[PDB]
């Protein structure tokens, strides 16, 4: 009966605790990112924290880059982050090796967003605690933003964050994307996407950013990637050149 | 009783509105190895008759050293045989005709499919075609095998029918036939480059060719091409 927060079944409300409580995981990482499509690319920029030396801290990231033109950001936790990337690596190649030409982004989303709806549905299923965004520059869609959460639900986005504090971000970039008034950050060199990101990371978390504090990752044409601490910490310098 | 072995490629041929036009490669060919293109498929006897002749080499070396001897035989007690007494390309088919089909029904055939190129002694165009099976047939084009299969249809699509041929110059289906020549030195493995041809004019006579090499083909497209499929690189 109570144990309908226990498991997916309809709450009297037709609600889904554990869902709800997935969502709790999700920034139970307390991790911050972003993602923004620049005008030719798309840029996913997070939180990189190093609590302890005994780390190997290169080994810490929730961008996952998906495929050739994919990558992800997870925002929940990296057993739940390791396994959706996984299970994402796989439609990738697959839809590829099914459909001849690599997975558009969304469609990981859409799928992967079936995922947890089954999970949703699927009582010992527990759904993931897991937020993700897929990004790519879609060779139909150019640069792209797709977020899904614990509840399969997902949606293309001009530009997102995630985390704790992405409503800030949020409000940061909605402010700045209302003041731009276009979907995506309107720059060719992505290096300025990423500075525009961090800078305005840096500004909606009014948070300065080591190259070690900062997650960051590029989806462009074709490729999706990341950066070094060095890109990073040319962002770092670069961002400090604005400002 | 036989099977190919050392083999002559396909052979191709029609009749034009002065004369036929034959042609066949100077290959040879021994299984997949293309072994000879010391090989001459079309055998020219006097002036108004010459043969294409495909398959069995060995054969086609035995069959053709059968033919002098019609002429040297033809020659003997014969003053005319250079004169109306000379073979005629209807008679070489004719007399050859009678021996596939034999040795057909002798079950020891001759390994060949055959063509008789000629110009009659009135003129007319012979062109008429004689298999190991010694079936045989005439018609305004006759190519062989391969050929049959591509170059009738595109010297069928040069002379529809009969009426075709007195329309049809020489160059204008010779054109077709080394077109024809690269066409099947396109699709076939074992067509060759090289090749000869010949023409029996009813005016000219013959007029034999050599060494011809196909050309005008083009292989440039094939770079734009990329993998089986799906491979974008």
């Amino acid at each position: 009966a109570g144990y309908d927060r226990h498991i997916t079944i309809f709450s009297p409300e037709g609600r889904l605790y554990q869902v709800e409580y997935a969502f709790k995981a999700t920034n139970q990482t307390n991790i911050n990112s972003l993602a923004v499509r620049g005008k030719d690319c798309t840029v996913v920029i997070s939180q990189k924290k190093v609590p302890d030396k005994l780390l190997d801290p290169t080994t810490v990231s929730y961008i996952f880059c998906i495929s050739r033109t994919i990558g992800m950001v997870v925002n929940g936790p990296i057993p739940d982050a390791r396994n959706a990337a996984l299970r994402a690596k796989a439609e990738a190649a697959e839809f590829r090796y099914k459909y001849g030409y690599d997975m558009p982004c969304d469609v990981l989303a859409k799928r992967m967003a079936n995922l947890s709806q089954i999970y949703t549905q699927r009582a010992y299923m527990r759904p993931l605690g897991v937020i993700l965004t897929f990004v790519s520059v879609d060779e139909e869609l150019g640069p792209s933003i797709y977020k899904t959460d614990p509840a399969g639900y997902y949606v293309g986005y001009k530009a997102t964050a995630t985390g704790p504090k992405q409503q800030e971000i949020t409000t940061n970039l909605e402010n700045h994307f209302k003041k731009s008034k276009i979907d995506h950050i309107n720059e060719e060199s992505w290096e300025k996407v990423v500075e525009f990101a961090i800078t305005h990371m840096i500004d909606a978390l009014g948070t300065e950013f080591s190259k070690n504090d900062l997650e960051v990752g590029v989806a462009t044409k074709d490729k999706f990637f990341t950066l070094s601490a060095e890109n990073i910490e040319e962002r770092l310098v670069a961002i400090a050149e604005q400002d | 009783t036989q099977q190919p072995i050392v083999t002559g490629t396909s052979v191709i041929s029609m009749k034009y509105d002065n004369g036929v036009i034959i042609a066949a490669d100077n290959l040879g060919s021994y299984g997949s190895l293309l072994r000879f293109n010391g090989v001459e498929r079309l055998i020219p006897v006097g002036d108004n008759t010459v043969v294409g002749i495909s398959g069995d080499i060995s054969d086609m070396q035995h069959i053709e050293r059968l033919l002098k001897d019609l002429v040297t035989e033809n020659a003997y007690d014969n003053p005319l045989a250079d004169a109306e007494e000379a073979l005629e390309p209807s008679y070489i088919f004719e007399y050859l005709a009678t021996v596939m089909y034999q040795r057909r029904s002798k079950m020891n055939p001759l390994w060949n499919a055959i063509i008789v190129a000629g110009v009659q002694s009135n003129g007319d165009q012979f062109l008429r075609y004689v298999n190991l099976l010694g079936v045989t047939y005439s018609s305004p084009t006759l190519a062989t095998g391969f050929g049959a299969h591509m170059a009738n249809p595109l010297l069928r699509k040069v002379v529809d029918r009969e009426s075709d041929i007195p329309k049809t110059t020489v160059q204008v289906a010779e054109e077709a036939i080394v077109n024809a020549m690269r066409v099947l030195y396109y699709r076939d493995a074992r067509s060759s480059r090289n090749f000869s041809l010949a023409i029996i004019d009813k005016n000219t006579g013959l007029t034999f060719k050599k060494n011809l090499q196909v050309e005008n083909m083009k292989w440039d497209f094939a770079k734009d091409i990329k993998g089986y499929g799906t491979q974008k690189i």
